[PDB]
């Protein structure tokens, strides 16, 4: 069929209408950001030539072609290194979490490390690494970190937020109680402490509850973690091309050297001998080419992750879209095999209802402005809300301002300013 | 070594074009490097040959070095976006994303130049002498709740004041920066003080 | 311009070309003087030659010698000379003459 | 079946039809031995690179050498994830990383080299409690730099004369 | 390390100067136990001949 | 060693054995002229383009 890009919604438009929300369904969406690719090395030498000598005595007439593909694959894997460094080693003084966890009803024990010694991580931390899944002078390098010192970098990160809020992220851990952190997000977002305080139980639950759907979602869906596993796929299939274009003519008598040494002439032989060094030679080529483009991509990725992690985690961002979609209020760090998974915690309205609206009230011909909210009506009487949740407040000479009088502003609506 | 990365780019430079006329050096398989003493000893019917040895491992290697002269130019443009931004952020203005324009509360930032590139001068502000202090989301009063306007709920042990979250400066806690929402039934770390009103006295 | 750009329209900017070869005035030779035809008659019409057993080696140095010569003459037959050409041999200057 | 490596008594084993096999990517994983009936698995043995840590000839001239993915049985040794390092005495302090080798063991010139495993920072485990706020009271305005590279040297050259001259 | 930077000073790091490989060490060829031996012997020596 | 360039008196000492000077890349950089021996430089001319 020819597809329908969606719903087509018509939102109910008027020059004085408006939709204020009267609720909110906090919720926790998940990003996964590749960070780091395998970090491999090739012996060109051992790969081209085997073990023959005459094999090694050529591929020197064709110059340093191999100190280039060493050093682009170990400039890559320190690359791989230092994305990973970047990513996660962008805090000071490891952190730890109090032993009693009365953090206003909220809880991370899903995110939190477990005694129980999965290596060192968490729950969630485990899923992650529970989905996602040498020979022929070509061999891994273990990462610098190991993934235990992976996960201490996020325990440490997860404490420092969880306890210390934004404040570890420029000086030193300013400890603050949990729910007065976020009801400071939400006066990053908007609305004010009374939200949260009057809905603190609710705002627990709330976030309790899409913990647990992100565990579900977590563990039933395959294809859940579906970048990492494509980023390890693609790595290994370029390596497994690598290897079997060893078993190729590429014009010559046969895919060994042995035989070729056997059955010919030597000087004859040469022939075959360097038709297969530059079958080889343009297979190494080609696989570092796309090793360093894939490297290009994966640091692009690695670079988005630390931007990330230094605004999501470490603050708040006004950037919309940028820290899970919402207003977002924090974000949670997880690790995993090569990569990291954001727990976007985000704010989203929901539950709408329409009132009318007024530019500006008039009073005693001044044109009052609202302070820092929006002019609602309930059809008989106004009020001065906040722009992201309906609470009535009614109109006085506090929370309004005057400018001038009710002949310019178009919107005017006559009424009455209380005074306190 | 401050410099040491924009010392890398040159390097990484440098060492490449260096690469590349030492791979003039090299046979290919021919009978020697030299274009000149091969047209000089063989007939050009069999100089051919060897013009094609030399020919094909040169291009291959202009090739390779055009090709990683391209990627690295995709990574020294992506730093000079960077650099762009930075300099439209961090300079033009103040940056409120967090370790952007450096460590701490970015105030701002100074360009200067450099033989290859910039160097941000960025001025951020670091809050450091801590003093704890026992802490209050929100005061009772007549059953009003009377959340902070702008700070924080802090106490010396005995007392109570509003300060602002970035520098201990007490204040006492008064109408004007104090709002009121609801009544102290609903509030989990609610503490029982007085809010002073300064009109009352004004009379 | 117009013709490596591919159009006839060219409009602002700069476009490149090719080699610039700046022709070199004249031609400089600078071989060694000896003022010493090189009397190469010693080895190929000479006295009696030795046995394939036991092969001599004969040396000329300090010495112009021609090949061109020895080509043009019809009874030298069988040339081979791997590795460079007879019609080139006469410009290329050599040291180590193993006869 | 002709090639080299360590020929390993193995626990798994073939059908009784079955006489060799191979590995994923059709690399040969185990033989049954024709003489006593019995699987008998393959593992070539070591080829890892050789790798050389040092300080740096301005401090000094001793040398610490990895052999990568290599028990140092097969030529003081430390034995690593990374592999075998010889000439690093392994130390239980902690120390940030000053020459990575790798699987968290860096080394460093302390007379001799040391190896160890990188301090990750100084656990600190903050004071937090759901009345207390720590308030600075003070601040330190700090200047700090950031290099950033912009563009590179704007080579050019010309195949013509690169190839022909 | 030296030689393979090409240059006589060195700065504080790690280089990977060249490649260790283990040497096979004797060799091992091993065929099915005993033989299917054929009654060969008995017409060499046949008593009915 | 055929080629074209500009020959410049040379500055560099030499060994009264060696013959020609190379740099990198072994391109022919100094000569010593057989007869009135000397040292020369041998600079590629002008290669700029257009
Ligand atoms: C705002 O929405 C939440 C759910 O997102 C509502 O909470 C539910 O309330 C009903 C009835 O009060 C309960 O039966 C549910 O168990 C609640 N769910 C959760 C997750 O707590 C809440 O009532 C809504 N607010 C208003 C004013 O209607
Ligand atoms: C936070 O959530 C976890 C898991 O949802 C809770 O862990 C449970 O603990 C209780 C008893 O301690 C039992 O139900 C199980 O042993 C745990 N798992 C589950 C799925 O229930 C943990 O108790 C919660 N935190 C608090 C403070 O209650
Ligand atoms: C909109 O809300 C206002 C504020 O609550 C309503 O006015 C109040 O209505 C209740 C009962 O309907 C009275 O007890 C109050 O005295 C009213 N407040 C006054 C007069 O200041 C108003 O009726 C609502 N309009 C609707 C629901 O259409
Ligand atoms: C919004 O648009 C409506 C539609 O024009 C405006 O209502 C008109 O008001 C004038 C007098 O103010 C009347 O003469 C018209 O008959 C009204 N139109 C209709 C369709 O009834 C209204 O004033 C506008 N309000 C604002 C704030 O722009
Ligand atoms: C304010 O209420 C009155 C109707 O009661 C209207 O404004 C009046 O306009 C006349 C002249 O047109 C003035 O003489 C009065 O002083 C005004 N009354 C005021 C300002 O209270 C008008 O309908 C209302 N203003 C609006 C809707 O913006
Ligand atoms: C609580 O903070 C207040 C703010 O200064 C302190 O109260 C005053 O302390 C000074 C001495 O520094 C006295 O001279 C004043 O009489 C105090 N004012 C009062 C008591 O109203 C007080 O010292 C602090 N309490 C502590 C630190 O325990
Ligand atoms: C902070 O949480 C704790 C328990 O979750 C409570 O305060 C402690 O309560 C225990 C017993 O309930 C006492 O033994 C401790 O002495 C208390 N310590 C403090 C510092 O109060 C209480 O529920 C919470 N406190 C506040 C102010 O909300
Ligand atoms: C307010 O201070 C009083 C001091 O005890 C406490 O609340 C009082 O509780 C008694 C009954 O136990 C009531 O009769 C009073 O009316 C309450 N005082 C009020 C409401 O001001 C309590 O310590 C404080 N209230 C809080 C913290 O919510
Ligand atoms: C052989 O010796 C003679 C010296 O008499 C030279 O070659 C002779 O050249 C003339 C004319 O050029 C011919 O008529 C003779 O037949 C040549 N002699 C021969 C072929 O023996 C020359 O010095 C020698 N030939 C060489 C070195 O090739
Ligand atoms: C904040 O820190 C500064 C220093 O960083 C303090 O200023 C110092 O004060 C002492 C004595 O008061 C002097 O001896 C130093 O020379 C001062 N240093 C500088 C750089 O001026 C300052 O006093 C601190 N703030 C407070 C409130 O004490
Ligand atoms: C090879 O020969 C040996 C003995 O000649 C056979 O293995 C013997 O099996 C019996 C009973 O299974 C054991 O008691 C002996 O100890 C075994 N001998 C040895 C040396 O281990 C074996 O079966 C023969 N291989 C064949 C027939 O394929
Ligand atoms: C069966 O035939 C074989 C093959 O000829 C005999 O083996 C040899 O026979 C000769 C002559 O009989 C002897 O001299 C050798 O000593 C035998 N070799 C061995 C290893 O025994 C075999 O003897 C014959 N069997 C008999 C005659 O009973
Ligand atoms: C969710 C909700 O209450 N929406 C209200 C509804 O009364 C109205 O019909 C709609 C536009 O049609 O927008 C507003
Ligand atoms: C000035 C002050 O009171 N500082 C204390 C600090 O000494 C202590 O270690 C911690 C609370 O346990 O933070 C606070
Ligand atoms: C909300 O919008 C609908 C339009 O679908 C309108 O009928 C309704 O009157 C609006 N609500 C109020 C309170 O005006
Ligand atoms: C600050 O921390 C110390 C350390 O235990 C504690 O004794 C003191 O009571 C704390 N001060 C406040 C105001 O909480
Ligand atoms: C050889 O050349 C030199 C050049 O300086 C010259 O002096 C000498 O006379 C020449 N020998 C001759 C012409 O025999
Ligand atoms: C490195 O060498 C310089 C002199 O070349 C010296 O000044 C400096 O102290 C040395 N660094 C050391 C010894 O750490
Ligand atoms: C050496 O290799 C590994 C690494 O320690 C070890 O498990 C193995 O047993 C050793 N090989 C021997 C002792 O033959
Ligand atoms: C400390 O080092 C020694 C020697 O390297 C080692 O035997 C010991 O297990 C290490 N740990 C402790 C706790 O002593």
């Amino acid at each position: 069929y020819t597809m329908s890009l969606g719903a087509e919604n018509s939102v109910a438009y008027s020059n004085n209408s408006i939709a204020i929300p009267t609720n909110f369904t906090i919720s926790v969406t998940t990003e996964i950001l590749p960070v780091s690719m395998t970090k491999t090395s090739v012996d060109c030498t051992m790969y081209i030539c085997g073990d023959s000598t005459e094999c090694s005595n050529l591929l020197l007439q064709y110059g340093s072609f191999c100190t280039q593909l060493n050093r682009a694959l170990t400039g890559i894997a320190v690359e791989q290194d230092k994305n990973t460094q970047e990513v996660f080693a962008q805090v000071k003084q490891i952190y730890k979490t109090p032993p009693i966890k009365d953090f206003g009803g909220f809880n991370f024990s899903q995110i939190l490390p477990d005694p129980s010694k999965p290596s060192k991580r968490s729950f969630i931390e485990d899923l992650l690494f529970n989905k996602v899944t040498k020979f022929n002078g070509l061999t891994v390098l273990p990462p610098l970190l190991t993934d235990e010192m992976i996960a201490q970098y996020t325990s440490a990160l997860l404490a420092g937020t969880i306890t210390s809020g934004w404040t570890f992220g420029a000086g030193a851990a300013l400890q603050i109680p949990f729910a007065m952190q976020m009801a400071y997000r939400f006066n990053g977002i908007g609305v004010t402490q009374n939200v949260l305080y009057e809905n603190q139980k609710l705002i627990a639950n709330q976030f309790n509850s899409a913990i647990g759907k992100i565990q579900d979602s977590l563990s039933s869906t395959a294809s859940a973690l579906g970048k990492l596993q494509d980023v390890v796929n693609q790595n290994a299939q370029a390596l497994n091309t690598l290897v079997k274009q060893l078993s190729s003519n590429f014009g010559a008598i046969s895919s060994v050297l042995n035989d070729i040494l056997s059955r010919l002439d030597p000087p004859e032989a040469e022939v075959q001998i360097d038709r297969l060094i530059t079958g080889r030679l343009q297979s190494l080529q080609t696989y570092v080419t796309q090793q360093l483009i894939r490297a290009a991509e994966i640091r692009a990725s690695a670079n988005l992750a630390a931007t990330k992690m230094s605004e999501c985690v470490l603050g708040q961002s006004k950037r919309v879209d940028f820290c899970g979609k919402g207003y977002h209020l924090m974000s949670f760090p997880q690790s995993a095999p090569h990569g990291v998974v954001f727990l976007h915690v985000t704010y989203v309205p929901a539950q709408e209802k329409n009132f009318t609206t007024a530019p500006a009230i008039c009073h005693d011909g001044k044109a009052h402005f609202p302070r820092e909210g929006v002019f609602v009506s309930n059809g008989t009487h106004w009020f001065v809300t906040q722009r992201n949740f309906y609470e009535p407040q009614i109109i006085t000479t506090d929370n309004t301002f005057v400018s001038g009088n009710c002949d310019v502003v178009i919107g005017i609506v006559n009424n009455t300013v209380y005074d306190p | 070594s401050a410099l040491g990365k924009l010392q890398d780019v040159v390097n990484q430079n440098a060492q490449a074009l260096n690469t590349l006329v030492k791979q003039l050096s090299s046979n290919f398989g021919a009978i020697s490097s030299v274009l000149n003493d091969i047209l000089s000893r063989l007939d050009p019917p069999e100089a051919e040959v060897q013009i094609d040895r030399l020919i094909t491992g040169r291009l291959q290697s202009l090739q390779t070095y055009v090709t990683q002269q391209l990627i690295r130019a995709a990574e020294i443009r992506a730093s000079a976006n960077l650099a762009a931004t930075k300099m439209s952020e961090c300079v033009l203005g103040q940056s409120k994303r967090v370790d952007f324009c450096g460590k701490g509360y970015h105030l701002m930032s100074f360009p200067q130049s450099a033989p290859h590139g910039v160097v941000f001068l960025h001025v951020t502000y670091v809050p450091a002498q801590e003093k704890n202090f026992t802490t209050a989301p929100a005061i009772c009063h007549d059953g009003k709740a009377h959340f902070p306007r702008e700070g924080v709920f802090v106490s010396n042990g005995t007392h109570w004041f509003v300060t602002q979250r970035n520098f201990y400066e007490p204040q006492i806690i008064t109408t004007d920066n104090t709002f009121v929402s609801g009544n102290c039934d609903v509030v989990i770390g609610i503490v029982n003080n007085t809010v002073y009103d300064p009109l009352q006295p004004e009379l | 311009t117009k013709c490596t750009l591919k159009s006839f329209t060219v409009e602002k900017g700069i476009y490149q070309t090719s080699n610039f070869r700046v022709q070199p005035t004249e031609s400089i030779v600078r071989f060694p003087n000896i003022t010493n035809l090189c009397p190469f008659g010693e080895v190929f019409n000479a006295t009696r030659f030795a046995s394939v057993y036991a092969w001599n080696r004969k040396r000329i140095s300090n010495c112009v010698a021609d090949y061109s010569v020895l080509y043009n003459s019809a009874s030298f037959s069988t040339f081979k000379c791997y590795g460079v050409s007879p019609t080139k041999l006469n410009d290329l200057c050599f040291t180590n003459v193993y006869a | 079946l002709t090639g080299t490596g360590v020929l390993t008594e193995s626990n798994k084993k073939f059908l009784p039809f079955q006489q060799f096999g191979r590995d994923i990517a059709d690399t040969t994983d185990a033989v049954r031995d024709p003489q006593t009936l019995e699987i008998l698995d393959i593992t070539p043995c070591s080829f890892g690179g050789v790798s050389v840590i040092t300080p740096g000839t301005n401090t000094s001239n001793q040398v610490a050498v990895l052999y990568q993915d290599v028990n140092c049985t097969e030529v003081n040794v430390f034995q690593t994830r990374a592999g075998c390092l010889i000439g690093a005495e392994h130390v239980n302090n902690s120390y940030e990383c000053d020459i990575p080798i790798g699987a968290g063991i860096c080394a460093s010139y302390q007379q001799s080299i040391i190896a160890y495993t990188m301090s990750l920072g100084a656990e600190n485990s903050v004071a937090y409690s759901n009345n207390s706020i720590a308030i600075p009271t003070n601040f330190t305005i700090s200047v700090t730099t950031e290099i950033l590279p912009v563009s590179m040297t704007k080579t050019s050259v010309d195949c013509t004369m690169y190839i022909c001259g």
